[PDB]
């Protein structure tokens, strides 16, 4: 009900220029006080600039002084952070938090918009599936899986049997590779499942607008 | 710039017990009218943060009164006296008293449960990835505890370090477990050239191993 939804974010060469945008409902804008605040990849939490509710103040940390200008139009109910210069360091999960002008801080924060600073290209998964093979020989559970590799930027989404498969699945966090990700997928059914009902894991790729499906067959 | 230095980094509790985390400033964070703007934040992996605690000691709006915080000068406690799973994830401080405001490190709070040993799994490389020229192996090492484990790999009977990149899970919500992925990428040829691959976990000795010849 009292929400900000921030939008704006992507993927942008170093040196280049980007503008975020916060949207405010469901509380009178014009007297909050608004912040952008960052996170690492490594989860560490920055605060990057200030505005007060009527303009006169804004303020930033040293880091971002002459590249980040933070600017709000209470009328269309919105927040701004323009972004010039990005440099590698800028790669983050930025949110929009308010902060009443009239204590609190950051009582309400918006879900995030993601920034990524980077040459590197957007490029689409390559989709391998994972099945056992000899090895061992049978027990009562199989466990298979996908391994979504060389794809940029970040996120992945993966299923199983398009969501009807969700319990005993693990998706691990991606890893750069050589400039690009990779992440692996496993899936643990009952041996009497497969290779006799079908496993596919399904991964999308948003940035590069793909889709991929694969049937994991016994070798 | 007031530097918030907060401890431990991670915080194994049994449900139903009382967990502490500490937060220490560099420097003074007082305002003139003598209050001191120290707010506690609790993240998940899945959420934005949520403000907890406000003004050192005070619960903000439906915070549960198991959460309490104390603190005094330069050193701060968030207190949570009977630890929930709903409580579980990241814990960060935060001073608002002086331009820039800085936030603490974080500390994940995790829950304890019984030792468990990984089910260890290997893959071969594709075919479809033989087909690009490269040759991944795969090992995954799922719903162990505690989350120190170590990958070892070996090709033909002897250690193999370089080409491993490792992941991991958060802890799972309903086992408390954690899982692993360890990936070994070679080239095509550096995988023809030999037949035995095999995948370790130890610590936990002796080792749990998987194993596959091409």
């Amino acid at each position: 009900d009292v929400k900000l939804v921030e939008s704006g974010g992507g993927l942008v060469k170093p040196g280049g220029s980007l503008r975020l945008s916060c949207a405010a409902s469901g509380f009178t804008f014009r007297n909050y006080g608004m912040s952008w605040v960052r996170q690492t990849p490594e989860k560490r939490l920055e605060w990057v600039a200030a505005i007060s509710g009527n303009s006169l103040y804004t303020s930033y940390p040293d880091s971002v002084k002459g590249r980040f200008t933070i600017s709000r139009d209470n009328a269309k109910n919105n927040l701004y952070l323009q972004m010039s210069s990005l440099r590698s360091e800028d790669t983050a999960l930025y949110f929009c938090a308010r902060h009443d002008d009239y204590p609190y801080f950051f009582d309400v924060w918006g879900a995030g918009t993601t920034v990524t600073a980077s040459s590197a290209k957007t490029t689409p998964p390559s989709v391998y599936p994972l099945a056992p093979g000899s090895a061992a020989q049978t027990n009562s559970m199989v466990t298979l899986g996908c391994l979504v590799k060389g794809y940029f930027p970040e996120p992945v989404t993966v299923t199983w049997n398009s969501g009807s498969l969700s319990s005993g699945v693990h998706t691990f966090p991606a890893v750069l590779q050589s400039d690009l990700y990779t992440l692996s997928s496993s899936v643990t059914v009952p041996s009497s499942t497969w290779p006799s009902e079908t496993v596919t894991c399904n991964v999308a790729h948003p940035a590069s607008s793909t889709k991929v499906d694969k049937k994991i067959v016994p070798r | 710039d007031v530097l918030m230095t907060q401890s431990p980094l991670s915080l194994p509790v049994s449900l139903g017990d009382q967990a502490s985390i500490s937060c220490r400033c560099s420097q003074s964070i007082v305002k003139s009218n003598g209050h001191t703007y120290l707010e506690w934040y609790l993240q998940k992996p899945g959420k934005s943060p949520k403000l907890l605690i406000y003004k050192v000691s005070n619960r903000f709006s439906g915070v549960p009164d198991r959460f309490s915080g104390s603190g005094s000068g330069t050193d701060f406690t968030l207190r949570i006296s009977r630890v929930e799973a709903e409580d579980l994830g990241v814990y960060y401080c935060f001073q608002g008293s002086h331009i820039p405001w800085t936030f603490g490190g974080g500390t994940k709070l995790e829950s304890k449960r019984a030792d468990a040993a990984p089910t260890v799994s290997i893959f071969p490389p594709s075919s479809e990835q033989l087909t690009s020229g490269g040759a991944s192996v795969v090992c995954f090492l799922n719903n162990f505890y505690p989350k120190d484990i170590n990958v070892k790999w070996k090709i033909d009977g002897s250690e193999r370090q370089n080409g491993v990149l490792n992941s991991w899970t958060d802890q799972d919500s309903k086992d408390s477990t954690y899982s692993m992925s360890s990936t070994l990428t070679l080239t095509k040829d550096e995988y023809e050239r030999h037949n035995s691959y095999t995948c370790e976990a130890t610590h936990k000795t002796s080792p749990i191993v998987k194993s596959f010849n091409r």
